[PDB]
């Protein structure tokens, strides 16, 4: 399969969640996703066909994992944008006011800007420490996907949010959403990855 | 709230 930011991967046939970004480890091939998705180990599947499985992942406390692929995926430095795609340059992290943009499998490539750092999210399961909080809008089945700058500076994957009773917190002002994003930087050093970019 |  063609791995690019944003589009939607299976785990264990059940459920859904959307990719971050191509990465290497070594010679090794993977994308960077939430921790909740999957446990390790779980399996992967891109348009129905097995891509790989979860080697790691922390969640709750931190929201992260990296699943390695299989040899035959083509890794490549792209988000998707629609039809069209955002160019990965690198992960500089942007400052609080910075626009963003996210992009995931249920609402598509939503921007906003980011409005604070440092939140912590309640979830059922624990709390989930240091997240980004912008007001780009997001729905059940987004965990995961890219969040980046329409420059190309990957930011984080998508963690959660205050999602309403229809799925998503797209019909709510911008004012009053909470979409959060793990940040990218951490996962990659405490991972020993490489972004790969374009 | 919740993750997604």
């Amino acid at each position: 399969a063609n791995i690019v930011g944003g589009i939607e991967y299976s785990i264990n046939n059940a459920s859904l969640c959307s990719v971050g970004f191509s990465v290497t480890r070594g010679a090794t091939k993977g994308f960077v996703t939430a921790g909740h998705c999957g446990t390790v180990n779980a399996t992967a599947r891109i348009g129905g066909a097995v891509v790989g499985t979860f080697a790691a992942r922390v969640f709750p406390g931190n929201d992260r994992a990296w699943v390695s692929l299989t040899s035959a995926q083509t890794l490549l430095p792209r988000v998707a944008n629609g039809s069209s795609f955002v160019t990965v340059r690198g992960s500089t992290e942007a400052a609080v006011g910075a626009a963003v943009c996210r992009s995931g499998r249920t609402t598509g490539y939503q921007c906003g800007t980011i409005t604070a750092k440092n939140v912590t999210a309640n979830y059922a399961e624990g709390a989930v420490r240091g997240l980004t909080q912008g007001n780009a809008c997001m729905g059940r089945g987004d965990s995961g996907g890219s969040w980046i700058t329409s420059a190309g500076q990957a930011q984080g994957v998508a963690s959660g949010g205050n999602v309403q009773s229809n799925g998503n917190n797209c019909g709510i002002p911008a004012s009053q959403r909470s979409s959060l994003f793990e940040r990218l930087q951490p996962i990659l050093s405490q991972y020993g990855l490489s972004l790969v970019t374009g | 709230a919740a993750p997604a």
